[PDB]
């Protein structure tokens, strides 16, 4: 019935969107903000910044297609192609005025197309803990001097031959609170029953494959991203980064600058990638008055 | 703004054969930090690795202070201390912590001002 | 035995510093051993050994932990492994330095012992891997082509078991996979092949001994900077492959930087595994350069 | 030396509706060559990817020939072809095949000559 428990004055809900049953979370009133999970999480990573943006907001997280309760993209992974459902869910909440992305990891790779090709439709943009995938990303390190990387995930996941899926499977918590707990700097915010959770619905089948298959179009993403990149962004844009161990540090902001005329970036202290659980307080008050401001 | 600041402290004046705790703090919890080291640099010598330890706990030690120095982490505290028995003249030099953040990109390193440890 | 030994070499055992270490020797002459890498044992060399044993007397030993040797008793790093493989070789080679060629991290297990012992080492053969230092930093966890050729150093080298986790009930699997994903020419690599490699590794020592050696990698980074400070003087080849899987330029680009009598080769169509992938073209070459001059 | 040479074969001149089939042989085993792709420029414009085949058997296409155009891959001939049906004068341009050999540190791009379409 539901993987995540629904915040009071929450509604769980489905859309189905060019054939693909979306699930989503929805509650508040006033203009539509959507936030945007990523790898490994569902729309419950944001539960605790949802409340919050209620009190001014129509507050909508959708679980990303083939991961939480949503069905699989029909079309396919690549940046472009979710996008497109990612905008017409949120455009069929606020057909008429223009909406906040805050999005999160693959929450990005999912969003980018999206936002660099209806500008008009987002307010403000808020990005965390993630690259946007460009040629950049091939400047990350296999191995460095503090041990095993936090990015070797990435050839892990697209390796051909369901690599990732086989080695994975029957060992999907396992596998997760690894690598959820060396990409946080804070691993005390991920409880047993929090970890269960995510394993729980990222084991599923046709989810531990969706997952990568995100990884295995980052490629196709990327020579996307290179063509649509001609066009800067425009509307006001806020990047947040952990500055911890397992974080994004300075390379968000920085790869931004490339991206947005009008950026400004945070580097959190002590907090690592995933920054909504581990640094709930610092990050939802970024990310409120960030949104608040001349409103 | 620095996303870790160190303070060292706990050196000082020793004779041959005394022992001492050195201590770090970290304005950020110690867990935060990937790998965290004491370094040291003598007049005349180079700087020199003495310990690091890593979040697993995992330590490795230079071979000139091997049984005599130990490193350790204290997560209730948000210290790392250095201990260092059985010293001698040559242990003579100013401690430096030094805190290693991984990102995705690569590690940054942030230091402390160091302490003075003199041995006579 | 786990690999058929050729007709006139023997399997044999030697204790060094505690640890029972395997290997396979033959032939008359003057002393080379070579170092095998990692996913395989002495027996990706029993092209090369009859070859070589018309001039030398060939060792090719199993490194700590792998084939049949028996794992380190002071650890992983290459200083420490280069200890156990120098006494062996100098049992054999008391009076007179020896030849020595290595591939994938049997460079890291040598080198430490190269640069200390250059009296003990003639000529010297490195292939298909790079010597541990910050410039393996410098590998791609990432690339425009895919899945990168390195992000295993990272899988392995992860905490808490991850890689004997992961791998555990698919040793067979992984392996196949890792060894095509970094060869050009999968033929060669048969199914009785692939399942004497299996075999062997999956040994519950030997699949943890060969993610020790990353585990140490950092560890050798460390000590390779100090050792790095007396540059090699004996005759150096590098071997590498400029196929897909190999380690292209890079191999010879960065010897430069360690040895003054240094030539190398990029062989085409050729992957990481060079003695089995292109074991013509890579035993000629490596043959006339143990021959030279003698 | 060139770790691979790239040798094409066919193009021409078509009329529109028509079709073609494009050839590219590799010196070494096409299974050394990590990605073998087609791409072409037209006087005056960028050049373009057309298709990419992996070794894995994946391919790709851009959007204005996908559905017309099919890479394939004979391990046999160690030939990669382009097959190139319900031509337009929007495919007017030089054909580059195009092997990528991805090393430990990075890919090697490699060209062949070329071939000119017309489609007229």
């Amino acid at each position: 019935a539901e993987e995540f428990p629904v915040p009071n004055g929450f509604e769980s809900a489905y859309r189905e969107v060019d054939g693909v049953k979306l699930h989503y979370v929805k509650g508040g009133q006033g203009p539509l903000v959507m936030l945007v999970h990523g790898f490994g999480q569902t729309w419950y990573e944001w539960h605790q910044l949802m409340p919050e943006l209620a009190k001014r907001f129509t507050v909508i997280a959708p679980d990303l297609p083939g991961l939480g309760q949503s069905e699989p993209p029909k079309t396919g992974y690549s940046g472009e192609q979710v996008a497109v459902y990612l905008h017409k869910l949120a455009r069929q909440f606020s057909p008429d005025r223009p909406f906040d992305l805050v999005a999160h990891d693959i929450g990005i790779w999912n969003t980018y197309p999206m936002v660099v090709k209806n500008q008009a439709d987002i307010a403000r943009l808020v990005y965390m803990e993630a690259p946007i995938p460009d040629a950049r990303i091939y400047r990350f390190p296999a191995f460095t001097a503090q041990g095993e990387s936090l990015v070797w995930h990435f050839s892990f996941f697209a390796a051909d031959d369901r690599l990732a899926e086989t080695l994975i499977a029957g060992k999907e918590r396992f596998f997760l609170e690894h690598f959820i707990k060396s990409h946080a700097s804070n691993t005390e915010v991920f409880s047993e029953r929090l970890l269960d959770l995510y394993a729980r619905s990222y084991a599923k089948p046709h989810s531990l494959n969706a997952s990568f298959e995100y990884y295995r179009a980052l490629n196709e993403s990327v020579r996307q991203n290179a063509e649509l990149a001609k066009t800067r962004l425009q509307m006001p844009t806020m990047t947040l980064a952990g500055g911890g161990h397992g974080g994004m540090g300075t390379f968000q902001l920085e790869q931004m600058k490339a991206y947005a005329e009008d950026v400004e970036g945070h580097v959190l202290p002590g907090c690592g990638h995933w920054l909504p659980e581990e640094c709930a307080a610092p990050m939802n008050r970024l990310v409120i008055d960030f949104l608040s401001r001349g409103r | 703004m620095a996303q870790v600041k160190l303070q060292e402290s706990g050196g000082g004046l020793v004779q041959p054969g005394g022992s001492l705790r050195l201590s770090c703090a970290s304005s950020v919890p110690i867990f935060a930090i990937t790998v965290m080291g004491w370094y040291r640099q003598a007049p005349g010598k180079q700087r020199e690795l003495v310990a690091g330890i890593k979040r697993s706990g995992d330590t490795n030690y230079a071979d000139s202070v091997k049984g005599r120095f130990t490193i350790s982490r204290d997560d209730a505290k948000n210290t790392v201390f250095l201990q260092m028995n059985s010293l001698t003249t040559e242990d003579t030099a100013v401690y430096y912590c030094n805190a290693q953040i991984l990102s995705w990109m690569g590690g940054t390193d942030y230091w402390g001002q160091g302490t003075q440890v003199t041995v006579s």
